[PDB]
């Protein structure tokens, strides 16, 4: 009835699908093998013809060494392994490996898995894409697969939680250049996209959660209970539950402002959770604050557009409206001026579920949100200086040109970034 | 087709209408050995021989060639897509 | 898949690779007689990239053996693991190198070059995916840049999408246990610059000092020099060879160092290293795996970095371990000494991590980094060269063998261009 | 009342005979030694005096050295040797030999072993060929065979299942020229003739089953499947059953034009089967793939003048009138104007049985799916390409008219190729 | 059925069949005293086709030995398998052939022959279905050449649809043991060309490098040499002989071998080929056997096939292993190595497969090339012919024998008309 196909490209994409897929098979007593002791699940799994429930997911990689994992993995008994596809060779961080050499002869075999994914469900919502901007497989064969997507549908919903390069923390040296080439590529294509970045989320563990000792591990346990939250409407029962049709209208206004923000609450561990009675207000606060984002981004230099509210557990909607209420009145947040509403808020009854040897606690409150915001464009323009920086003195270039790329697409793709910030600024 | 096929025909029509009974194609000293291990029961005294039984069968012919293993190590090949063969 | 093949040329590269294969043969817990020993499944399953399955359950290294007078061969034969290498893996030829560059690059080169081309690409197709190739050096000697280089160009004429590694060792500025040394070097590096993509020049000298001060060894036989260079050559590619939450394949590594098609000039290190008294005070912790690699003593190669600039680097960790302490510690550095950094390249650095530590240890590091600092070693090269090309000495040997004297004078040039493109970047 | 004679000329053809009588055998629980412990089995079986079933097979060759192995296999209790037949010398790959010279003298025998099987069968549907185009037995005998029954039956149906020459991979040198001569002779002989090819089974292995080493014996098997689904409306139950004549009369429009492709599904494994629930429409989806089909031909390059399907286990007539309207929406799939209709399908209720040691699972759906398209010319125009290649050097024609033939035959047979050709295109 | 009858001529032809007779004698399991000794039945199925049966249950081959001067059949009579030939299975005469053509061939020839045509007429009756004959020539003396293309010639005239092998051993074009040696190649050659059906040409100069290089042998004598002639001439009918996939009979090798009736000298090469210690690291796969078959090293014939270009080659395989990958090597080379194939015949490689390996072995094969390389080795002894000729040296003898001087020009003429056919088809 109401299914959702989630995706995942590079390192990160398999990263924390993992997570995800440990969380949903956990909360909904799915054991590894398949089968657990309606639609409850449907949203996510395929009942076979007897016990096995199989996730509707999909694992994409050009690295054999990750996919190879899950195969030796304790899920190895869950994915069909016509679902996890590697590559010979991976893209070693060049676009064009990833989009014009590699990625081209490898997107048919993709499409008949999805082909394969699809029919299956009887009323499609929508993709649901886990990228990792900054790569060769991730920002390469992701962008080349969004087209091949909307020339098949169009009419479906594409949504994107794609990594973006954190301006501080950079593993990488040239991940301006495919990023810059990704997001012109996929703008588009994709309807909706959300983009975390895992620098603020490790300071989000610091804080909080107080572990000295964060790993890709644990940021990808968040996401989890994030996205689980999300698609909780769509999978159980409570009062104003949320569809991605009317969730995605209700949020953007402009075909090119799609690109949002998130934040969760409460992340506690199980010593603070025991001093602590969690009303909704403080907890609706902590989603407000700026430093309680996963972004590297301050909304408090720009305006929110529109923003969405996600509950869980014991929640009534005159709390709501209540702690809302209590924001709308604030001062330091603000608003464009064509629109008085913006708060799209849903409540579900099922509290989250948490991870044995997890880090999170055990907590019948929670609340994610997001917002789109104008103020996203500074993060924006950190890019747009960096690839000049790089670009005038064309390093790294011979790459690319020599990968199957030209000097065209650096230039075509750096004005879509300059028309992209002009019109945040527009907004204003 | 000739006389050496016809009469090879023939042959395997008798063996077909006989029954093979699923013989084991030799035959040792059956009650011989019977009375050899009861000789051995209690008189505490017979030859060796005379207390071992064999027997034999057609097994198969192809003298166990070793294995060819159907497969390589599953890090060297992969199917078409990363996964492995079976 | 990333099958790699190696090469071991001259006395010095038919020495190390001794310790190389025998290295990494324990590693992955395999036995003297080519069978496997060890204890888990990880050992197997890259296990691929060194090695070619065999009767009876065997494992012998895919390396090729090549150097002129076949004494030394028999040492590595009689070598304790010198069991486990096909011995129609082995080039020899009875007439010696006599240090000169010509008869081990122009009539005695040719006369193995055919017999060794057909045994690699007798195991070259023996590879799925072949990664590249990878091979060690002497360039004082005959035979090691001779030979080499000539090989070398052969290869690049019939792989030239794969990449060509060199862990050269370099002439000492000090020390020259021969005389006609510059020669070999220049006429090699003349061949270097054109049919290569990475090269990392380690020299003898460096590594005395690291086996002095550090290790506090008394007596550092050449076991002990390979000893090291076998653990960095170990340490680059536990990525194809290891799981890790950030893998690191040889050509992302390319990309992200050289932004330019002729800085393809390297220097490594190791980390961490202690004698046995401070290693029961010392304590493994990042902090110190970043700071003995930063260091300007760790560089094996006979260069200051201080005197130069860090055009690009890199870090390659093993143990377990929390990568964001990793992600903060390499932005700790590129802010202290930003002098030793350059502008037009916001992040400079590549941080990856493996999940596998080394055999007995539990975390380790090695590092890498293309500065200009390495220009110092062709200036002191391009002196002794000029010095005798003044005087013709020993010049006959050399037109003995068909060469001529302009091939001296591009070779001479060539080096010039090169430490002059490594000044530009250089703006002090 | 409702039997047929199946036919084995050639190595391939009584090798494929070994894997079909093999399973017929294990469908209707006959033992290895003709007995069990009506209808259902009269159709490939005739009860004798008392307990044995022979099968209505006929095993002829040339060559000793294969029929002489089911005269010693497991399967030799079943058959009495007044079936298999031999002779002292073969064909030798030349078609002359086969039709010509040895073929002559011993199709007054099997003329006889016919004549002593048709008067036992009461209602004769139809002779079942098993021809191996490429050799000298299959084609030159099989040809001169059919003549000979064209001459005494005429209104009876002949069918055939002819193994073709593949494009890439075949293993001889001279089957372009017999080949062509098998087909001018044959074509105004038999009325349908199934066709199909090694390679395009080879890839099905790779693909589906996932199995790296096929060997003959695997190929063999699924040929084995193709049949049983096909005949078993003739020998079971089940709504719109399907006979020969009904089976004939709507697949072949024009008289010429009776070739026709293959395809099979579901076609995984065991693992693969517990991780699906097997649809109808996934089923007659992945047999109306191009990559599914046991032809190396691309039907998209043209359209279907009809098509059969012929579905086995568990369906229901509404979702097939379903899935077929799904078919015919889409638009890679053409069809001629002149046929509104296209499909004649068929149920039975009786599952495909699986052979143990066989490299298929167990299903309770399955579809076979024939049809005859005017894409087919392509691979005719192969042959008439190779043949016109070597003709024009007169190759290999010493043997020929050195065999009881003449250069006559060779223009002729390629004369109505041209024509033959032709006919593919009059239908656009 | 297919019996062959085996034919020795000459000193070397007596004594290769000393070992093709001790080969074949222990594939089948049979002692030196003719009793049968092995343990299996396939040893007995088609042990016809190389020996007669014999009072008490002895096996006695199917040879004969025709050379002057009895004292070599003396040797073959004391070798430790000389107890197993019928002693009235050898013809002599006292008097010598002097490595006369001449007298071999006219005088002392047609002595003989009156007495070896009743021998071999004797058992030529002995055979259900005779399928040909095979001899073993040297065309270096007078025995082997002078008689055996005498003894030929009759043959032909008596058994025209039978076929004719010869085994023949060239001279070398290095070394020359005698000196009349090229007047008896050539004289030899005018009467094969007409009077063959299939001819391998094979050196002992090649057979001296594969013992020196591969075998790594110190000292191979005559018997190793012979030991190597005997293990192809055994690969050659292992079909005829057991069970076999694919199974090849010496009249489908011919018609897929010589398009042409003259060019039927071919190049025959044997796989595994290792020494001692490579046997234990080598492993035996389908990949090792066709590389080292389709190398120039492994033709033990004096030509290269680089310089040529195959018009047809053939495979055979022997050893339990899967018909894909034999299918796929053959492809891969014929579409690399273009160059080395012609463009008027598609597909020139024929690879049968047997089912039954060799005695210790497990799986092994053999390479039979037609390519246009050995115009080489005709083209070399038309020289020392002409050269000689054109100053009558040594001729006197061969006047003494009732010759004339047309003989040889007639002679050379028809070698330069064939080397002429083999440039015809080389378009280089
Ligand atoms: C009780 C204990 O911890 O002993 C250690 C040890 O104390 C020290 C001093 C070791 C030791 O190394 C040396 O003494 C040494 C001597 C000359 C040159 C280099 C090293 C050690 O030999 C080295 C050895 O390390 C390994 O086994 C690594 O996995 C290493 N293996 C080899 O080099 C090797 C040794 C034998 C045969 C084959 C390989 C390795 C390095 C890179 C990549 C893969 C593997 C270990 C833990 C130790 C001893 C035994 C003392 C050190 O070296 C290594 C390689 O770890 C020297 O500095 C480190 C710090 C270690 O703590
Ligand atoms: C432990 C083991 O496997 O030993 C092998 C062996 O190592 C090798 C080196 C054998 C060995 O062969 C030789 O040493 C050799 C010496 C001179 C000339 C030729 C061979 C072997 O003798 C050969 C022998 O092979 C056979 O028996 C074949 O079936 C062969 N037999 C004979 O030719 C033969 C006949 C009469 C008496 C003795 C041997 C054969 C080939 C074709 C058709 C029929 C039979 C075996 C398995 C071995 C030894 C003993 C070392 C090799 O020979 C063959 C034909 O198998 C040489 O290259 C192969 C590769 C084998 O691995
Ligand atoms: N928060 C979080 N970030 C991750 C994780 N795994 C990888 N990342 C980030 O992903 C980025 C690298 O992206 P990749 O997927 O490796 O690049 P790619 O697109 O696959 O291209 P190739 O490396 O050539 O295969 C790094 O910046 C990582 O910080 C994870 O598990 N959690
Ligand atoms: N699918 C399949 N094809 C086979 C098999 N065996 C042989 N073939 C192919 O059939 C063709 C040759 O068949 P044969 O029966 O040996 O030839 P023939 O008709 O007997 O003619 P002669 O060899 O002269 O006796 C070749 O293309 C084979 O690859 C098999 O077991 N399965
Ligand atoms: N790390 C290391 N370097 C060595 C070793 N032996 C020699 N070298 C260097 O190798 C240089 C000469 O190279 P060599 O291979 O002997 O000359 P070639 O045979 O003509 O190529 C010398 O300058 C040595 O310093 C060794 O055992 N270990
Ligand atoms: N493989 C092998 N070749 C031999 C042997 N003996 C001789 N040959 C060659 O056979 C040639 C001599 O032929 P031969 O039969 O002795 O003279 P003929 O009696 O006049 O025919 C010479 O080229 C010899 O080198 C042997 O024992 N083994
Ligand atoms: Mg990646
Ligand atoms: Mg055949």
């Amino acid at each position: 009835m109401r299914e959702v196909i989630s995706i995942h490209i590079g390192q990160a994409g398999i990263q924390v699908g993992n997570a995800c897929w440990e969380l949903y098979c956990l909360e909904h007593g799915i054991q590894p093998d398949g089968q657990m002791p309606d639609d409850a699940f449907n949203t996510f799994f395929s009942e076979t013809g007897a016990g096995k429930h199989v996730p509707r997911c999909i694992f994409l990689d050009l690295e054999p060494t990750v996919v190879d994992e899950v195969r030796t993995g304790t899920y190895r008994q869950l994915f069909h392994p016509e679902q996890l596809i590697s590559g010979k060779e991976d893209a070693a961080n060049n676009f064009a490996r990833g989009h014009y050499t590699i990625g081209k002869e490898i997107v048919d075999l993709a499409l008949d898995r999805i082909r394969k994914l699809a029919d299956n469900c009887t009323g499609l919502q929508g993709f649901l894409v886990f990228n990792a901007v900054g790569g060769g497989t991730g920002s390469g064969l992701g962008s080349l697969l969004l087209e091949r997507l909307s020339v098949d549908y169009g009419k479906k919903s594409k949504l994107g939680f794609t990594v973006y390069p954190s301006p501080q923390v950079s593993t990488a040296v040239v991940e301006p250049y495919n990023s810059v080439l990704s997001t012109h590529s996929l703008l588009e294509h994709t309807d909706v996209a959300v983009m975390l970045d895992n620098e603020a989320i490790y300071d989000i563990c610091r804080r909080s959660l107080d572990i000295e000792r964060p790993t890709y591990t644990n940021l990808n346990r968040l996401i989890a209970q994030v996205i689980s939250s999300l698609t909780a409407s769509l999978r159980f029962d409570g009062a104003l539950n949320v569809d991605i049709t009317e969730f995605q209208t209700n949020l953007v206004p402009y075909p090119r402002i799609h690109f949002m923000l998130s934040s969760y609450a409460p992340i506690i561990s199980a010593e603070k959770a025991y001093h602590e009675q969690l009303s909704v207000a403080e907890i609706t606060n902590a989603a407000f604050e700026p430093a309680s984002m996963m972004v590297k981004c301050d909304p408090r230099h720009g305006k929110y557009m529109a923003c969405c509210l996600m509950y869980r557990g014991d929640v009534v909607p005159k709390d709501v409206n209540a702690s809302v209420a209590t924001i709308k009145t604030k001062r330091t947040i603000q608003f464009v001026d064509w629109c008085p509403t913006g708060f799209k808020c849903g409540i579900n009854y099922q509290p989250p579920t948490v991870v044995p040897g997890g880090d999170l606690a055990k907590v019948q409150r929670a609340v994610c949100m997001i917002s789109n915001s104008t103020a996203i464009g500074e993060i924006f323009s950190r890019l747009d200086h960096k690839f000049d920086l790089m670009y005038a003195k064309r390093a790294f270039v011979h790459w690319y040109v020599g990968e199957g790329m030209e000097e065209g697409e650096f230039s075509e793709a750096r004005e879509d970034l300059a028309a992209l910030e002009k019109d945040f600024e527009e907004v204003g | 087709m000739d006389l050496k096929q016809q009469v090879k025909n023939y042959t395997m029509t008798i063996r077909n209408t006989r029954p093979p009974t699923m013989i084991k194609e030799q035959d040792k000293s059956e009650f011989s050995h019977f009375r050899a291990l009861q000789v051995l029961a209690n008189g505490d005294e017979v030859p060796y021989e005379a207390t071992l039984r064999n027997v034999i069968h057609d097994g198969a012919r192809q003298p166990k060639l070793p294995p060819r293993q159907t497969q390589k190590h599953p890090g060297y090949i992969r199917n078409e897509s990363g996964g492995f063969f079976t | 898949m990333r099958e790699i093949v190696h090469i071991q040329g001259g006395q010095c590269g038919n020495q190390i690779g001794a310790k190389f294969w025998e290295v990494v043969s324990d590693e992955h817990g395999i036995d003297p007689t080519g069978t496997y020993h060890g204890d888990s499944d990880l050992q197997l399953e890259r296990i691929n990239v060194y090695f070619n399955e065999a009767t009876g359950g065997r494992y012998v290294p895919r390396a090729i053996l090549m150097d002129l007078e076949p004494g030394t061969m028999d040492s590595v034969r009689s070598g304790p693991y010198g069991q486990i290498f096909r011995p129609d893996n082995f080039v020899f030829g009875q007439t010696g190198a006599g240090n000169n560059w010509a008869k081990g690059h122009y009539t005695e080169g040719a006369e193995l070059i055919d017999s060794v081309l057909d045994v690699v690409r007798k195991e070259a197709e023996s590879c799925d995916c072949l990664q590249g190739f990878q091979v060690c050096h002497s360039l004082g000697g005959g035979t090691g840049s001779g030979m080499g280089t000539l090989l070398i160009s052969k290869i690049r004429e019939e792989y030239p999408d794969r990449m060509m590694l060199t862990f050269s060792v370099v002439p000492s500025p000090k020390v020259s246990d021969t005389v006609v040394e510059p020669y070999n070097a220049t006429l090699s590096v003349h061949q270097l610059v054109e049919n290569a993509d990475e090269c990392m020049v380690l020299d003898n000298e460096a590594l005395y000092d690291i086996c002095f001060r550090t290790l506090k060894l008394t007596t550092p036989t050449f076991g002990d020099l390979n000893h090291l260079i076998s653990a960095v050559m170990s340490g680059i590619t536990c990525c194809l060879r290891f799981p890790g939450q950030l893998n690191a394949d040889l050509r992302k590594l390319a990309v992200n160092l050289i932004p330019f098609p002729r800085l393809h000039f390297f220097m490594v290190g190791f980390t961490p290293l202690t004698s046995r008294g401070s290693q029961q005070y010392r304590a493994l912790t990042v902090p110190e795996l970043t700071q003995q690699m930063w260091d300007a003593k760790n560089m094996m190669c006979a260069a200051d970095p201080r005197h130069g600039r860090y055009l690009t680097a890199s870090a390659l960790f093993r143990g377990r371990m929390s990568t964001k302490e990793v992600d903060e510690q390499m932005l700790n550095v590129q802010n202290k000494n930003s002098s030793y950094f350059v502008e037009w390249i916001p992040n400079n650095v590549k941080s990856s991590v493996c999940d596998i530590p080394p055999k007995g240890l539990k975390m380790s590091a090695t590092f890498i980094g293309n500065s200009t600092a390495i220009q110092e070693m062709f200036k002191r090269v391009s002196e002794q060269f000029t010095a005798m090309f003044r005087r013709k000495a020993f010049l006959h040997w050399y037109t003995g063998e068909g060469m001529d004297e302009m091939e001296f004078t591009e070779a001479e040039s060539n080096m010039n261009d090169l430490v002059s493109e490594y000044q530009q970047y250089q703006d002090a």
